[PDB]
């Protein structure tokens, strides 16, 4: 049971730092300091400057989705 | 269709036209740089949104910026 | 068994909803100047510690356990 | 030569030849005084 | 008006136009050559273009440009007088590239500013500033 | 007095004593698993016959945890004070990134040999040193 | 009034490199809008997916920038 | 060294030095100016061997290319000679050949430390090891060998060869590095590769055949033991020692020259089934062939023109092959073969995973090593091996294919060939191949869904069954039947079967069987149109990517863009995965499905209708009871008889010598579900993350010089395909390992 709550306590980090950390760079960071112009949902913003896959704060929420069917499985 | 906005931090290095594959983009003459010239967008109903224009863009974070909006056929690059 | 997993899932559906619509209202409704320096302006100006002592938190929880877990095998 | 020793003193040459030191450490630490579960 | 150029020497291929030239609309790439050459189809394959004009009837528009960079970059005298056209069904042609006769990588006068933001990037209203109406942050 | 009823020492635990008997050999030692089994019968054992750990915080098992707990904080601070004192020195070297690619050998060694003193070098910097920066001189992203 | 060397910090928010420090290697004659040159350590996010580096050197303005030394 | 050739090379064009050593990046121009980003240090590894990318020099890539295959060849000699050290200094090779039928092949002694000893489990004889299932010691018992000494002998003889090979490729990259006049000599090379290396090849294995594993194995089956049997060389020495087993030798060489071929009788055979005592084919029958293949090679290699007017010259054969539908048919291929080095490796690769496939699928029914057979895990293993090798060549070869089309496609002269009709009509190949595909999808897998309903309800004979609704494979059943009357008929000298798969007697070795008649019934039928399905599916990806490389209605640039590269943004709908280095990356999974479902139905067929023990009545019991039929038939046949049954061997491992497949089983499910993270996400979020974490070693001026950047779109996905076929093959590994390990 120790072992399992500390994994419980591993799932709801992790899926909660995912969720934060959408939340906080929603309105922008330093790949999109402009964030908040695009929306809350938009595909990316091109490969350029590296590549900006799953950006969005609505990506975040689509990757925390999987971190928290986990914590529960 | 998307817009394509250019702002005063351009430095008219000519870089997003060349790098446009639809013609959307023109050199126009300013007076806010040394090249004396600025991007503009005057063909945006021909942008796919390739954001190639952005990806040739060397000013600390881009001066040209693509907004995706209404698809049309030439937005979705449809040959049919 | 049934009824503890059903809402349990529901609660994992709800918590996930309440960060993405807090991501929204940071996308849609958040005002700088109406908040300035008051606690959501804080929260969003050291979103930097925030999100990286989780990520502390988050490997060290999962290094550890996972580690346990598999010396125990 | 010179170069030799600079692809000597590499990030992965120098990080496995640490990883088989320290390996080479806990295995014979291990091997004379096994099943350290806890200190007494 | 009336665009003229002869066909490249082309034997078909199944990337070429549908049905969208004839009930949409269609595009076409005139350019003249110093010699009978071959070329790349943007649609899969290889041609040969005409000493003299060539005329070729393309889907899309990207297609004709990435037609006009082979022309202007692949080649010993480089084809760089090449124009594009858009052709509508009811047989209209409406002229578009090089847009002032000029290619728009280099300034030329008579041209407008159109898409200029006086401000920076980072001088964009706040959103919430703008919301419930039909505006962005980058459109006001 | 009756702390922990659950749980009972190996060597009251009679599935343990059982299992004990046949522990098995884990190095070339014949004895390993003999020795194992005299090891193990210190602590307190579970219904099933293996040991069980306590964190409590107790000195009486202080071996389970806050021992190990020293030394792997110990060791840990070591290394992280030797590689950030050998960036920080990497930092000025007018190419500090082929440095950090190629492992500069000699002065590497000098401050890995040189961090048996880390605790004390770390107050000693963060008293009035580099350890720690002001927020304002750090380069963060737009809120 | 900055000069050649001028060790500066970026206050341009947007900036890749806002709190950071650069160098100033020339200054553009009035009229321009970001005549400031800075060339920087730190390469910025420039450049295809895959590729090796950045740029490190931008124009800002006056107002933009903080003095050091 | 001339001797009046065409060769010609370059005394001394590259100097030899350590400085270059300690440049990390040398080859790439973009890398040399030194890392400033992560990212440079991962590019250094993806552009390590594009020597394309590197330099523009056709000839010095090649020689970078001969020099570099010099250097895997001393690699594939280093790991050959590992394994015959392994065999003689830690094996229980004479154990197993004093006795094989009652010990294990065991290799590889595990040091006795944490508790791993417990992994050197009994095989048999007092050995205590690892059991392999490499099936190293039949093919050694094959060759002939009967002393350990003889096989450290052989692996000083490769380590030996690894060193020349090694020489050889410091020799011609530094000191005599050849022209690109002496590599475009395709005919010459064909004209060696066929003679000298495969025809000289299998001329002198089968020399040694009869010399050595002839004589040897003759008496080996009959009971002589290895001790008791005279050295290979007292067979040469001593002719009458050969004439004894095989008097056809005491007539000596005379015979052959003269055509009297029919008195070597005695030792070239063509008994065609299995040896009764040991279950492998016969090495009479193995020699026979070994000849008749060097002789055909031989042969072969005479036909192109080299230096002497006699020959065929390539060009003037591909440019003499056009018709009606083809234009101008193979005229510029010649230029390709001969101008391109990826195309090469596209076809070759293409050919040689087919033949390891085809090398899986022979060797798996006709078991030729002697007790192979019998060993149900060694047979399993080494089907599953060549098979999963075969399909990474293949994929391979899609990618090379894209990668020419891409680097040095030349339109210019590809005009109206066979290349450029395939370019011309890339839409209707494509959209032809889509339908197939999703047809067979139809009739294979939904065949199965409709009898899982149809069970499922209570209604058995609504089901595509044997006892319902019959899909009988008629065609295999009447080319099984052809084949089983071929000796006597259409095979007059063949004295038995090709193979006893076709049907024939129910050969058995020892208590186990070697090879029964394996029936096909409804189950078959759906498990060859699974496997129909998935190959299609695959080729389909692969094909698509290769002729859209260059361009598509979306991409009409696409060449310009490259070979790899993640996508042209998110305009045009969104355009991810364009690129042919992201069809290789899918086709990559799907080879892996199909891969998978095809060892799946091995090993269930096998254990189900073949692979038993047999009781001294004829009858046969076979491992799991014959359920392929009525269970194969829907997916819960394969989730609960196959699957969940199979599996219960590798998770109750733990504490026997099989412990590390239930540790290694684990790991794979570790792996796949870590690729998942890899092949989900975006590159973006990392980026913002890493920002942060950047901050926060800001805030204590940990912070790196080189700055850390989060993993490419396209390096993303490389990491995540690789550790997904990495997790799932290592996880049915385990399973296929410990399973067959634990079956008798
Ligand atoms: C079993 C699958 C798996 C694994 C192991 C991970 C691993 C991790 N994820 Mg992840 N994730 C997964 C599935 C998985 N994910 C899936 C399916 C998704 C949906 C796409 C996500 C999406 C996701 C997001 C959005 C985030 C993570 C985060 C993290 C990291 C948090 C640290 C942690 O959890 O503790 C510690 C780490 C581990 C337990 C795993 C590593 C342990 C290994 C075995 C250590 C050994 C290393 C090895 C020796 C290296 C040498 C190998 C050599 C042989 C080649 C971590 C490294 C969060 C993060 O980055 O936190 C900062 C984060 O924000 N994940
Ligand atoms: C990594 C450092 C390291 C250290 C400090 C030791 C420590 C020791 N080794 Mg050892 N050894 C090492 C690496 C190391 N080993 C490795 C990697 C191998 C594998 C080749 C060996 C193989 C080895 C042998 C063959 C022997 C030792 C022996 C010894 C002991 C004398 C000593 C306590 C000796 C010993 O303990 O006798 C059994 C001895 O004979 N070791
Ligand atoms: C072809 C690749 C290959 C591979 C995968 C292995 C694998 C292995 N070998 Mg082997 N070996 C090889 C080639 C190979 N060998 C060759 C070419 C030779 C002839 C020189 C040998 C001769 C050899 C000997 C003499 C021994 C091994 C041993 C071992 C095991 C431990 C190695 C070790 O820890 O040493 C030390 C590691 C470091 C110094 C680091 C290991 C599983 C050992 C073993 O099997 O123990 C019973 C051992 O004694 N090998
Ligand atoms: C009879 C002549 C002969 C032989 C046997 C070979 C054999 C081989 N060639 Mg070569 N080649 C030849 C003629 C020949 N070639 C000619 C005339 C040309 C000029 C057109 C070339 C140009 C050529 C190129 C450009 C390349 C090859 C390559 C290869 C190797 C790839 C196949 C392989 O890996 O198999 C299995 C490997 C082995 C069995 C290892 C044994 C290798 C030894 C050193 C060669 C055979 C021993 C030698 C003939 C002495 C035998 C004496 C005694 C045993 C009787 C292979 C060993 C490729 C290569 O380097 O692959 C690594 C390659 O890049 N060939
Ligand atoms: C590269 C393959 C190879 C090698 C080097 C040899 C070598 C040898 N053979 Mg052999 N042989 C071969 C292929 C080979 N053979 C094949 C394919 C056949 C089948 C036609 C024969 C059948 C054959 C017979 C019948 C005899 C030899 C014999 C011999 C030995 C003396 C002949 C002279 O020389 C000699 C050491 C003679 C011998 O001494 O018997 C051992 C003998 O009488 N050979
Ligand atoms: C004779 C066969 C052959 C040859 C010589 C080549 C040659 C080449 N290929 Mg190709 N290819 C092959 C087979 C071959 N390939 C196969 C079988 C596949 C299917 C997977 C591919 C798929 C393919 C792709 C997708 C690409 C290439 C590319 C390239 C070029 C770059 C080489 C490189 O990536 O550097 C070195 C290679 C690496 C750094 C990869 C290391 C990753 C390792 C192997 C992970 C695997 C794990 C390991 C096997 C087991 C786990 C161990 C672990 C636990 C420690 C190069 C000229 C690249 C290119 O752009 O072409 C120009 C490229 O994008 N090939
Ligand atoms: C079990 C998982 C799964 C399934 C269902 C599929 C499904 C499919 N994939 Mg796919 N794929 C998968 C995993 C899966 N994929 C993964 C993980 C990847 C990542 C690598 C890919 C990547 C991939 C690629 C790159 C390609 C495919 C292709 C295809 C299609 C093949 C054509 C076909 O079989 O006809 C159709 C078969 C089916 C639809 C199966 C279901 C049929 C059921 C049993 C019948 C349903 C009855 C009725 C309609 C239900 C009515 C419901 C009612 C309420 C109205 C097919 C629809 C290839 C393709 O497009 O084909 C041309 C292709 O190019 N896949
Ligand atoms: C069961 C076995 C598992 C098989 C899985 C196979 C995975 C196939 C994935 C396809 C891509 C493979 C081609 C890579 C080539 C390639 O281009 O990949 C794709 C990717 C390229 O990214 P980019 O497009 O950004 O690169 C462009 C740059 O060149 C910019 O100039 O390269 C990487 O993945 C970098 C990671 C390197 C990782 C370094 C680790 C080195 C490992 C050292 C040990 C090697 C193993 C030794 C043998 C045992
Ligand atoms: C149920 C009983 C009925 C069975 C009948 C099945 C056969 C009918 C369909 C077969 C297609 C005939 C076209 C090929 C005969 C053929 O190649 O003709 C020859 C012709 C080229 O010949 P040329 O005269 O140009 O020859 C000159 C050459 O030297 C230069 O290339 O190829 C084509 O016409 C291109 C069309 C191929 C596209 C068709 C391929 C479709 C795949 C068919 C797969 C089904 C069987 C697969 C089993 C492995
Ligand atoms: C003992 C105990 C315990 C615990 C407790 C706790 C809860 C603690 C804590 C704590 C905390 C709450 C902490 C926090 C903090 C903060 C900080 C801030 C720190 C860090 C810092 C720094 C600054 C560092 C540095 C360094 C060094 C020194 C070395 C290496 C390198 C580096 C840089 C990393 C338990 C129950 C388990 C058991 C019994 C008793
Ligand atoms: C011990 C105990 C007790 C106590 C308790 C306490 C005192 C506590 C509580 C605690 C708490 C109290 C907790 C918590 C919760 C939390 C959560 C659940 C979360 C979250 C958040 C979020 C999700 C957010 C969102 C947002 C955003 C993001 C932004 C915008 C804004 C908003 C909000 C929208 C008593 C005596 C009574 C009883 C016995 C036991």
């Amino acid at each position: 049971d120790f072992l399992v709550h500390h994994a419980i306590a591993l799932g709801l980090h992790t899926t909660a730092l995912i969720l934060i950390k959408g939340a906080l760079d929603a309105r922008g960071s330093k790949l999109m300091p402009d964030k908040k112009d695009f929306g809350y949902s938009f595909p990316c913003d091109g490969p350029g400057r590296g590549g900006t896959c799953d950006i969005s704060a609505w990506d975040a929420f689509y990757l925390a989705m999987f971190w928290m069917l986990n914590t529960l499985g | 269709s998307h817009s394509v906005k250019i702002y005063d931090t351009c430095i008219g290095c000519t870089q997003c036209v060349r790098a446009c594959p639809l013609d959307v983009l023109e050199m126009v003459p300013w007076d806010g740089c040394k090249a004396a010239q600025i991007a503009s967008s005057p063909r945006t109903e021909d942008c796919v949104g390739c954001k190639r224009c952005e990806t040739a863009c060397p000013t600390d974070f881009l001066s040209i910026r693509v907004y995706l909006g209404a698809e049309t056929t030439r937005s979705m690059g449809l040959a049919y | 068994a049934a009824l503890y997993t059903h809402h349990q899932y529901i609660a994992g559906f709800l918590m996930v909803g309440a960060f993405a619509h807090g991501a929204i209202f940071f996308v849609r409704d958040y005002d700088p100047v109406a908040n300035k320096d008051n606690v959501l302006a804080r929260m969003l100006e050291h979103k930097e510690a925030l999100i990286s002592h989780l990520s502390w938190v988050s490997l060290f929880l999962g290094f550890h356990t996972l580690g346990l877990y598999v010396h125990n095998d | 030569m010179d170069g030799l020793k600079s692809f000597l003193s590499t990030a992965p040459v120098m990080i496995m030849a640490l990883l088989t030191f320290t390996a080479g450490i806990l295995i014979e630490f291990n091997r004379f005084y096994p099943d350290l579960l806890f200190h007494p | 008006t009336e665009l003229s150029g002869q066909p490249p020497k082309f034997g078909g291929s199944t990337g070429g136009l549908l049905s969208k030239a004839n009930r949409e609309e269609k595009y076409a790439i005139t350019w003249t050559s110093a010699s009978e050459q071959v070329f790349e189809m943007p649609t899969g394959g290889a041609a040969i273009m005409n000493e003299g004009e060539n005329l070729l009837y393309l889907a899309r528009k990207e297609q004709c440009l990435a037609l006009g960079t082979q022309l202007r970059t692949k080649f010993k005298p480089k084809i760089q007088d090449y124009k594009i056209y858009r052709v509508y069904p009811s047989g209209e042609v409406q002229y578009l590239h090089p847009a002032d006769g000029v290619f728009p990588e280099k300034v030329n006068e008579g041209r407008e500013a159109q898409g200029t933001k006086t401000r920076r990037i980072g001088q964009n209203p706040e959103p919430v500033t703008i919301k419930f109406s039909g505006k962005a942050p980058y459109e006001v | 007095a009756d702390d922990f009823a659950n749980l009972t020492p190996c060597s009251e635990n009679p599935a343990y004593l059982a299992k004990s008997k046949n522990f098995l050999n884990t190095t070339n030692d014949p004895n390993s698993g003999k020795i194992r089994a005299e090891r193990y019968a210190s602590a307190l054992c579970g219904p099933e016959g293996y040991p069980h750990l306590i964190v409590d915080g107790r000195f009486t098992h202080a071996g389970d945890f806050l021992i190990p707990s020293i030394l792997f904080l110990y060791i840990a601070g070591w290394i992280g004070w030797v590689g950030r004192s050998y960036l920080i020195e990497i930092r000025e070297s007018k190419n500090p990134e082929m440095q950090e690619v190629v492992i500069n050998v000699p002065l590497a060694i000098k401050k890995m040999l040189g961090g048996f003193l880390w605790p004390l070098a770390a107050v000693g910097e963060y008293t009035s040193g580099k350890l720690v920066m002001k927020d304002s001189e750090i380069p963060t992203s737009p809120r | 009034a900055l000069n050649r060397g001028d060790k500066v910090r970026i206050k341009r928010t947007e900036s890749y490199w806002y709190g950071d420090v650069g160098t100033v290697a020339s200054v553009e004659k009035s009229g321009i809008l970001y005549p400031v040159i800075v060339r920087f350590d730190r390469v910025n996010y420039n450049g295809f997916s895959g590729s090796a580096s950045g740029v490190n050197t931008n124009n800002f303005a006056e107002n933009e920038l903080e003095l050091v030394q | 060294r001339e001797a009046k050739a065409k060769v010609s090379v370059d005394n001394n064009p590259v100097p030899t030095s350590f400085e270059k050593w300690g440049k990390p990046g040398h080859f790439d121009r973009t890398l040399a100016r030194g890392p400033k980003t992560t990212t440079w240090i991962w590019n250094l590894h993806a552009n390590a061997h594009d020597f394309d990318s590197q330099t523009s020099d056709l000839e010095d890539v090649s020689r970078k290319i001969f020099s570099a295959h010099f250097g895997h060849l001393a690699v594939v000699f280093v790991w050959l000679s590992g394994m015959y050290f392994h065999g003689a200094k830690f094996s229980n090779y004479e154990g197993w050949l004093a006795d094989p039928t009652h010990i294990k092949p065991s290799a590889q002694v595990v040091w006795p430390i944490v508790g791993q000893g417990i992994l050197n489990g009994d095989v048999g004889g007092g050995f205590h090891g690892i059991q392999i299932t490499s099936g190293l010691f039949y093919l050694w018992r094959a060759s002939g060998f009967t002393d350990s000494y003889q096989l450290y002998c052989t692996a000083i003889g490769g380590l030996v060869m690894a060193a020349l090979m090694l020489f050889a490729g410091w020799f011609h990259y530094h000191v005599k590095a050849p022209k690109l006049e002496w590599f475009q000599n395709v005919e010459s090379m064909m004209n060696h590769h066929l003679a000298g290396l495969l025809g000289l090849g299998s001329l002198g294995w089968a020399g040694h055949q009869i010399h050595v594993s002839m004589p040897i194995n003759k008496l080996l089956d009959a009971g002589v033991a290895p001790k008791d049997i005279p050295l290979p060389h007292e067979f040469i020495l001593e002719p009458s020692k050969m004439a004894e087993l095989y008097p056809s030798f005491a007539q000596g060489l005379t015979p052959f020259f003269t055509l009297n071929w029919g008195v070597y009788s005695d030792f070239l055979t063509f008994k065609g089934g299995l040896n009764p005592v040991t279950g492998g084919l016969w090495l009479s029958d193995t020699a026979h062939h070994h000849l008749a293949i060097a002789v055909l090679f031989i042969i072969a290699g005479h036909m192109y023109r080299t230096n002497w007017g006699i020959g065929h010259s390539m060009k003037e054969i591909l440019e003499a092959h056009k018709g009606p539908f083809t234009g101008e048919g193979h005229k510029g291929l010649y230029e390709i073969l001969t101008t391109s080095w990826h195309a090469q490796l596209a076809i070759n690769l293409a050919l040689l995973g087919s033949l390891t496939i085809i090398v899986a699928q022979h060797m798996y029914a006709m078991p030729p090593y002697p007790y192979q057979a019998i060993d149900y895990a060694t047979q399993l293993s080494l089907f599953t091996h060549h098979m999963w090798i075969g399909g990474f060549l293949i994929v391979g070869a899609g990618a090379h294919g894209a990668i020419f089309m891409v680097r040095d496609y030349d339109p210019a002269k590809n005009v109206n060939n066979l290349l450029d009709r395939m370019l011309r009509h890339r839409d209707a190949i494509i959209s032809h191949l889509n339908w197939v595909c999703i047809f067979l999808g139809f009739h294979s897998f939904g065949l199965y869904i409709h009898n899982d309903t149809m069970r499922a309800l209570g209604r058995p004979q609504d089901m595509f069954s044997d006892t319902a609704i019959q899909l009988q494979p008629i065609f295999a059943q009447w080319v099984q039947h052809l084949h089983t009357l071929a000796p006597g008929a259409t095979a007059p000298n063949a004295l038995a079967t090709a193979s006893y798969a076709f049907g024939g007697e129910t050969i058995a070795v020892a208590g186990k069987v070697a090879m029964m008649p394996i029936t096909l019934g409804t189950a078959d039928f759906m498990v060859h149109h699974i496997h129909a399905f998935t190959i299609h599916v695959t080729a389909l990806i692969l094909l698509k990517g290769v002729l859209y490389a260059r361009s598509s209605r979306l991409v009409p640039d696409k060449a310009n863009l490259g070979f790899r590269f993640p996508c042209d943004g998110p305009g045009r709908g969104g355009t991810c995965q364009v690129s042919g280095w992201d069809h290789v990356f899918l086709g990559l999974f799907w080879m892996y499905n199909s891969l998978s479902i095809v060892i799946f139905h091995f090993s269930w067929k096998m254990q189900s209708d073949v692979w038993g023990t047999v009781s001294p009545d004829g009858s046969v019991t076979h491992v799991t009871l014959g359920n392929f039929a009525q269970s194969a038939i829907t997916i819960n046949g394969w989730l609960r008889d196959f699957l969940w049954a199979q599996a219960a061997n590798v998770i109750n491992s733990y504490g026997s010598a099989l412990s590390a497949y239930g540790i290694m089983f684990l790991a794979g499910h570790f792996v796949f579900a870590f690729s998942l993270m890899f092949l989900f996400s975006g590159r973006g979020y990392w980026q913002e993350l890493i920002e942060s974490i950047v901050w926060a070693h800001n805030k204590l001026n940990v912070a790196p010089a080189i700055q850390p950047r989060a993993l490419s779109i396209i390096q993303g996905r490389a990491v995540g395909v690789a550790h997904y076929l990495l997790g799932g093959i290592v996880t049915t590994w385990a399973f296929f390992l410990a399973r067959s390990l634990s079956i008798g």
